[PDB]
């Protein structure tokens, strides 16, 4: 594609939550670190343990930003400009195909914790986000 | 990690 400037793409995801005050030196290539902060967030109940459909969101992707919105009321959960996105990582937990966005903060950073419906979906999200990273200059 | 894509223009 290259309709990232003039149009938007929507994908199926689950929104687990947003982790804040995470060390800015976090390596998005590191499974152990990301899972460290995620597991810690789960023990503190800042993230849900298992995925229901109450966590069903639409991810709208464009050259301007990444937008997440609930499926119920479609109220906007968060809006992250592409230049505020440091990276996107696919972490495969057992049943959860986690897609984690390392983003800037509104030097610490934020981890947007998402869950794709499958492996190919997560890899697709990472590819699309890569293309978006590239079309913006 | 299974897959990682870096934004080379971050910041």
């Amino acid at each position: 594609p290259d309709r990232l400037l003039s149009d938007y793409i929507e994908k199926e995801v689950k929104y687990l939550g947003q982790l804040t005050s995470i060390p800015g030196y976090l390596n998005p290539s590191s499974r152990t670190e990301i899972l460290h902060f995620i597991d810690n967030a789960k023990r503190a109940h800042q993230l849900p343990g298992h995925l229901t459909q109450e966590h069903d969101a639409v991810l709208s992707l464009s050259a301007y930003n990444v937008k997440l919105a609930w499926r119920d009321g479609e109220d906007i959960i968060l809006r992250v400009p592409i230049h505020d996105i440091a990276a996107v990582s696919y972490v495969r937990d057992d049943a959860a195909h986690l897609v984690v966005l390392k983003t800037a903060q509104d030097e610490a950073c934020c981890l947007v914790i998402l869950a794709a419906e499958s492996k190919v979906a997560a890899e697709e999200l990472c590819c699309l986000l890569g293309q978006v990273f590239q079309v913006v200059y | 990690v299974d897959k990682v894509v870096i934004n080379p223009y971050f910041g």
